[PDB]
RNA sequence: AAUGGCUGAAAGCCUCUCAAGCCAGAAUUUCGUCUAGAUGAAUACUUUGUCUUUUUCUUGUUACUUUAGUACAAUUGAAAAUUAUAUACGUUGUAUUUAUUAUCUCGUGUAUUACUCUAUCAAAAGGGUAGUGAAUACUGAGUUAACAAAAUUUAAAGCAUAA
RNA sequence: AUAAACAUACUUUGAAUCGGCCAAGUCUGGUAAGCAGGACUGGCGAUGCGGGAUGAACCGAACGUCGAGAUAAAGUGCCAAAAAGAAACAUAACGAGUACCACAAAAGGUAUUCAUUCAUAUUGACAAU
RNA sequence: UGUGAAUUAAAAGUAAAAAUCCGAUAAUAAUGGAAUGAUAAAAGCUAUUUAAGGUAAGAUUAAUAAAUUUAAUCC
């Protein structure tokens, strides 16, 4: 198990920089203590970035926080993300090309969005602070005369 | 005619170094490569020292009745009675000091509702021009 | 450029060991101070290192390195020709202060590096007692110059950009 | 879709005046105008990646990479020391490398 | 990524060599330079003793055939791109591509006299001269040596000063007026929750 | 150029200046003139109008021929001059690459633009007029994202006809 | 005192060699010589590497094949890897610019900077009127 | 009449805060890496017991003091 980094809290919200979803804002649930990685969602509804795994080095702990108690995290385990992950043919399963991963992806649809209850508390909050629901929808940008060793998140 | 001379009682503006964008006041000159800087160390912490001329500024503000090897209590009576920081906070220079300060502590979510607030600003700003 | 206070003593048949030898030497560093120390035994006393005690060699501290001073360094210094007594005067706030300046404006005017040059003394004189044309002009207790053709200073190397954008601008400052 | 990198240049290789080390490169990452600011950017990714033009019926990829990380400081002008699973190559100096943001201390 | 911009550097009020120096390494590293104004440039020297270097220049001559002898150019534009090209690396392919990356020329022709102008502060006259010493602009020496459209350049800066002051009038009444407009809004009722959050960091 | 002079300090006078600023002065230098000359420009006719390569016909070139592939109008980039700079301020403290809130739909009119396109007067213009579209502000609301994929920048074969 | 056991003492057999050259806080002949000849040491020969642009001898340092790090001589506007600040006497001149090294003298200047000595320095020195 | 190098009286002060200069130093440590490796238990480390010890400096109080002075009992 990492010791995660003391600004990395439950409730704080992160950048992705690395990765599928790079640029995306997610909240920080818990850490997957059997694994180490965070448990992060940018909430579905408003960024799109789904419940997923994400190693701490390939995100940025910024200093605004969602905090959000009864999250209701009584599933999304290490049995869940097992369970909804993608795995090949094996090598002796006949050949079952193609189709294999598009039929994965409509029986693994259903548990996905079941857990999804998770981002219905973090969704109402998100709106009660001003100008916060655009900033978590935008991806994050390096502007202008925007040098990181000059940045403080 | 110049407006701003190295004299005694001038209040100079530290340019870099440890008391960067701190002021100071003018007691004595060396020569012309080198004054005496007592920016009254009680008041805004710049120690008594000497320093080249290239690495502070002039501003707009004499001390009045600042005599050469002045000491440090005498100068901080004539300091407040003159109230440079309440004149100097009003000046240009003074407005661009505390600025770097406002944004040095600003975040990226700080940034992000300015940069989309002045820009909807700035358009609307130019629609009602005809 | 450290002032030192160098004491020594010397142990044999020629001289008596109850007279003590002082200095107040200029050097980098304690062990160059020595140095300096030992040569001025031995080309005035003929006291050598090998027959002599060091008792004492301690640093000198200015007591008040904030108040400004008008220096009068007596020297001696070879030349091509010859031996020749200078007296130059300078303005600053520690003895050290000052003497770092003589043996820069020595090397400089007179091209004469650091060894071949002798401090006999330095004092303290009066702000009318100094007699250097340019340094006479600032010992007055109206002095004011305003200070043209300033060139913009830079807060540090962070800013510092090789290629601007815009116009370039002097400061009358 | 967004900026997540700062552009370097590959200005050369460490070299003396007859000679020349490829092992490490050296880069001038933009805003680093002294030593003082390196130090947040010692370890971060850096990736040359470049464009091939490949013809229709081959497999190999139309964009490539090479992956590096900043290791060290070089001299006093913000210039940094960067070694690459591969050397860069020579024809690449004076182009743009892009310095991410991971591995994140932040 | 790729830089296709462009530098312009308006060489108006430099140093030959401090800018040649600047140009010729950021050549190497990728960066395209149009240095506009090539022949108001300075060089250390009265109109004398710039003459005497270019009379000893001119000696230097291939004597069995002149025509393969050293090309002596006299127009200020062809001044600087030979201090350039004495500061790159010659005879190599990386030195040629970094040449091909710098034009100059006398004036401000069509699509460079709309683009962003810089300045290179180390090569500033005014902050590597003492203010007495003499010095002699570029085309004052090339007239000197034989560059016979000095006058031309004249000409041609003269009307684009013309052009150039009329249009700046014009963006200026612009500006006042979006400026004053900006003011009314800011200071408008609706607008306050907006306001308030630039108040908080010094932007309005 | 040598040289002779003008005004003129340093140095209250004097002085052509190992000072700033000027004039006159060579078989001199540079323009002007003569010879060779690189990258070029204008006009005439033939074409073509997003693009390339491999082939191929010809004395050779261009257009041309065949099989594909590729993009499809709409926010980029300018004060000048001086620096002992009219007075005031010193406006401090990161040039280019590199400053847009994810996609789509629903919506009302107005206004704006170094925006696109059409017509016209002009024009070796970030031109004027008229209209249209695009984007933005007033200023909303609503759908979708989970695995996968998000790329041109160019390949391959010909000679019917015309100049 | 210090060091020394792969120390110390050797024995036998034998190879190649005895044209040498260079440097210098050294010398003799010579007007002098990249000339001729010597005393002591270190080198080149037999020796590459980093620096002096280039160089048998100069400076650092002597080499199995490599990786990383501090360094040496010496460098840090560009070629060229690497610097910022301070003070000065220079610079209206092919003046200055990395020792050996690839050159410059006597002499003169009311050119300039600094220091010493002497006299005049006021109730009034010098220049002019 | 004003400034004032220096010195002097009283208050405060057991004379270790923080900042800058000047001296002094560089190493114990913490956090990020780089080169070559290793993967398993420890003369590891941690918890519980008694107790050699803590030489300015483990703490406090006492006598007094220009003290790396002497005691006491706690840790």
């Amino acid at each position: 198990l990492e010791k995660l980094r003391k600004s990395i809290v439950p409730g704080a919200i992160l950048i992705i920089v690395a990765g599928k979803y790079a640029g995306k804002k997610v909240v920080f649930l818990k850490q997957c203590i059997k694994s180490g990685a965070l448990i992060v969602t940018g909430p579905f509804k408003i960024n799109g970035v789904p419940l997923m795994r994400i190693n701490q080095r390939y995100v940025i702990a910024t200093s605004q926080k969602v905090d959000v108690s009864k999250v209701d995290t009584t599933g999304v385990d290490v049995k869940f993300f097992k369970k909804i992950a993608i795995k090949k043919a094996a090598f002796g399963k006949t050949v079952e090309e193609d189709f294999a991963k598009k039929q994965y992806e409509a029986k693994k649809a259903l548990i996905v969005e079941k857990q999804k209850q998770v981002d219905e508390s973090i969704v109402a909050e998100i709106k009660k602070v001003p100008y916060l629901k655009e900033y978590m929808a935008s991806y994050f940008t390096l502007k202008n005369g925007d040098h990181p060793h000059l940045l403080k998140f | 005619v110049f407006s701003r001379f190295v004299e005694v009682g001038r209040v100079v503006l530290m340019k870099t170094g440890p008391f960067a964008s701190k002021l100071a006041v003018i007691v004595e000159i060396l020569d012309h490569n080198r004054v005496l800087v007592d920016g009254p160390q009680a008041i805004t912490g710049v120690p008594r020292q000497v320093v080249n001329l290239n690495t502070i500024s002039l501003t707009s503000f004499v001390v009045n009745k600042v005599t050469r090897g002045m000491t440090h209590k005498k100068l901080c009576l004539r300091f407040t009675q003159d109230a440079i920081i309440k004149r100097f906070n009003k000046t240009a220079t003074g407005k661009a000091i505390e600025k770097r300060i406002l944004r040095e502590k600003m975040t990226d979510f700080d940034k992000f509702q300015v940069s989309i607030i002045n820009r909807k600003i700035n358009a609307a700003a130019k629609i009602a021009v005809s | 450029m450290k002032e030192y206070y160098i004491t020594a003593r010397c142990t044999d048949k020629a001289h008596n060991p109850n007279e003590i030898f002082r200095s107040r030497v200029f050097a980098p560093n304690y062990v160059v101070a020595k140095s300096k120390f030992w040569m001025m035994l031995k080309k005035q006393h003929k006291v050598k290192k090998i027959n002599a005690e060091l008792l004492q060699c301690q640093p000198i501290f200015e007591k008040n390195p904030t108040v400004v001073k008008n220096y009068q360094i007596f020297l001696r210094y070879v030349s091509a020709g010859g031996i020749h007594n200078i007296t130059k005067q300078y303005r600053d706030v520690t003895r050290v202060g000052a003497v770092r300046q003589m043996y820069n404006d020595l090397a400089s005017q007179y091209r004469t590096r650091q060894d071949k040059i002798q401090l006999i003394s330095i004092t303290t004189v009066g702000d009318k007692a100094v007699k250097n044309p340019v340094l006479h002009q600032f010992v007055g207790h109206h002095v004011k110059f305003p200070m043209v053709h300033c060139k913009p200073v830079i807060a540090s190397k962070r800013f510092n950009l090789p290629i601007k954008a815009g116009k370039l601008t002097t400061k009358l400052c | 879709k967004c900026r997540l990198h700062v552009n370097a240049v590959f200005m050369g290789f460490q070299r003396a005046q007859r000679n020349q080390y490829p092992n490490v490169a050296l880069l001038q990452i933009s805003g680093v105008n002294t030593k003082e600011d390196t130090p947040f950017y010692i370890g971060k990714r850096v990736a040359y990646v470049y464009k091939v033009n490949v013809k229709k019926g081959s497999n190999k990829p139309a964009i490539r990479a090479i992956f590096g990380k900043i290791v060290a400081p070089h001299g006093n002008h913000g210039v940094v020391k960067a070694r690459f699973l591969h050397n860069l190559p020579p024809k690449a100096m004076g182009q743009n490398l892009k310095v991410f943001l991971y591995p994140s201390n932040i | 990524s790729t830089n296709n911009k462009v530098t312009v550097i308006d060489c108006h009020g430099h140093v030959l060599g401090r800018v040649a120096s600047v140009v010729a390494k950021h050549l190497l590293l990728g960066q395209k330079f149009v240095l506009v104004r090539c022949e108001d440039l300075q060089v250390c020297g009265t109109l004398k003793m710039r003459l005497v270097q270019w009379e000893l220049y001119q000696r230097k001559r291939v004597n069995t055939n002149p025509t393969r002898g050293a090309f002596h150019h006299r127009s200020p534009a062809d001044m600087v791109r030979k201090a350039v090209r004495g500061m790159l690396p010659k005879n190599n392919y990386r030195g040629k591509l970094a040449l091909k990356n710098l034009k100059c020329f006398e004036g401000c022709p069509a699509p460079y006299d709309k683009m962003k102008k810089s300045s290179i502060p180390e090569a500033a006259a005014i902050y590597s001269f003492n203010p007495t010493r003499k010095r002699t602009l570029l085309g004052e020496l090339g007239t000197a040596v034989g560059w016979k459209y000095a006058d031309v350049v004249a000409k041609n800066e003269a009307e684009r000063k013309e052009r150039a002051a009329k249009w700046y009038a014009a963006k200026q009444l612009k500006q006042k007026a979006v400026a004053e407009a900006k003011e009314k809004i800011l200071a408008d009722e609706k607008y306050k929750a907006k306001v308030a959050i630039l108040k908080k960091f010094g932007y309005a």
